[PDB]
């Protein structure tokens, strides 16, 4: 998915 | 190419509404988040919001939520920012931006591509021509104080442009009043004519002022 | 929710390596991005995931991290690099339900000193007689030929620090590559008479230049 927002290592949304 | 092209500058009186745009091209508009950032003149970047074009999922800065609304129109690849009721403190430059997904063992995101910025000015100033006052004089400073004009710009030349060196003309002050003033000084080596030509095309004011020293 | 802190200014000589720090509560488990903005222009992405450069960004810029602190390092620093730098990360607070936030730093102004220090010429003008038959009074303090482009202006009634009517422009690069700025003191013809002398005192890099005027 391209709606992916990553804040940090192993911390992701969508 | 691959870009974000924003709509033009805006001057609005308080209480008016407004909708500015952000047209993407060169990539799949639906599949990356669009952000919006504001920057007041001479301050840092301020997050307003992000929105996912594909489905219009949105997240707002608590500083802007409900003050302003994000939206898209997929039919034309456009993002929008909408105010219902403008205020003095909405003045600033607004940028839209695309969040890029950088993939790998480590995936991340960052805002790679930016609009050129939409300027918004909220003012109740009405057009005003400037008054021109002489600033009587090794070197010697003289000049013209160009006073109380709206809006920008004024250009200022000397001796009908005949005199170029020893000419500095200042950035202009947006006085608390909501009108601008500037001055234009010429440092020189008297007895010679010396006239400052002020042009403020927004009001069609042309003023030629003779500068001589204290009698 | 937390805040990113960067120092507001950094100054370096051409060639010196410049360093810009960015601190914040959860920075160590958070990817930091860095942005450049030249005033009047759009931001430019220099760095994502702490340390990775977008295609086109030169190798002399490098990103690093240690504890809650991200750092941007600029080596071979040259004048083109002058401008503002911003870090940014994300925050996800429950507060149930997940609230997303883009966090910016306050920004850091980088100056590169590309010429020797030069004191300003100050010119203080008194209200013209013309301006006086109009029942306004304007003192015009013109500050030129200084380098680097940062000053502070103090105004003064006899020897009293005044702040009413004081408008001052941000310095801007002149023709000859030195800076200019101007300060305005807006008063009434009554206040102009109401005092013996008026003072403009420009401080530049710790040294100050004063011009003074008097009615009439």
């Amino acid at each position: 998915t391209r709606k992916s927002i990553h804040l940090g290592p192993g911390r992701a949304f969508y | 190419e691959v870009q974000l092209v924003e709509s033009g500058g805006e001057v609005k009186q308080p209480g008016q509404s407004l909708k500015i745009s952000c047209k993407s091209s060169g990539y799949n508009f639906l599949d990356s988040w669009i952000g919006w950032v504001r920057q007041i003149p001479g301050k840092g970047l301020e997050w307003i919001g992000i929105i996912y074009p594909d489905d219009s999922d949105a997240h707002y800065s608590p500083s802007f939520e409900g003050q302003v609304t994000m939206s898209v129109d997929k039919s034309i690849s456009t993002a929008y920012l909408q105010w219902t009721t403008l205020q003095a403190s909405d003045t600033g430059k607004y940028f839209c931006t695309r969040l890029y997904l950088f993939e790998g063992a480590q995936s991340s995101n960052a805002f790679d591509l930016w609009g050129q910025g939409t300027m918004i000015l909220v003012s109740s100033g009405t057009t005003k021509g400037p008054s021109v006052f002489p600033l009587a004089p090794g070197t010697a400073a003289l000049g013209c104080l160009v006073k109380d004009y709206f809006p920008e710009p004024v250009t200022v030349s000397w001796n009908s442009g005949a005199l170029t060196s020893g000419v500095h003309t200042f950035p202009a002050v947006l006085q608390s009043s909501g009108l601008y003033s500037l001055s234009s000084v010429v440092t020189v080596p008297g007895t010679q004519t010396y006239i400052c030509n002020v042009n403020h095309k927004p009001s069609n004011t042309k003023v030629d002022k003779k500068v001589e020293p204290k009698s | 929710s937390y805040d990113l802190t960067q120092p507001p200014s950094v100054s370096v000589s051409p060639g010196q390596t410049a360093s810009i720090s960015c601190s914040g509560d959860k920075l160590d488990d958070k990817y930091v991005s860095w942005y450049y903005q030249r005033p009047g222009q759009s931001p430019v992405l220099l760095m994502y995931q702490d340390f990775k450069r977008p295609s086109g960004i030169p190798e002399r810029l490098s990103g690093s991290k240690s504890g809650k602190t991200a750092t941007l390092t600029i080596s071979g620093t040259q004048s083109l690099d002058e401008g503002d730098y911003y870090c940014q990360a994300w925050d996800a607070s429950t507060g149930g339900g997940t609230k997303l936030t883009v966090l910016f730093g306050d920004g850091t102004r980088l100056t590169v000193l590309g010429q020797p220090k030069a004191a300003p010429s100050v010119t203080l003008f008194p209200p013209s007689s013309e301006e006086l038959q109009a029942n306004k009074a304007t003192l015009v303090c013109l500050i030129s030929d200084f380098y680097p482009g940062a000053v502070t202006v103090a105004w003064k009634a006899d020897s009293s620090p005044v702040k009413a009517g004081v408008e001052t422009t941000t310095p801007s690069k002149q023709s000859n590559n030195k800076y200019a700025a101007s300060s305005y003191l807006s008063l009434t013809p009554e206040q102009w008479k109401s005092h013996k002398s008026y003072s403009c005192q420009v401080t530049h890099e710790g040294s100050t230049v004063e011009k003074t005027v008097a009615p009439t």
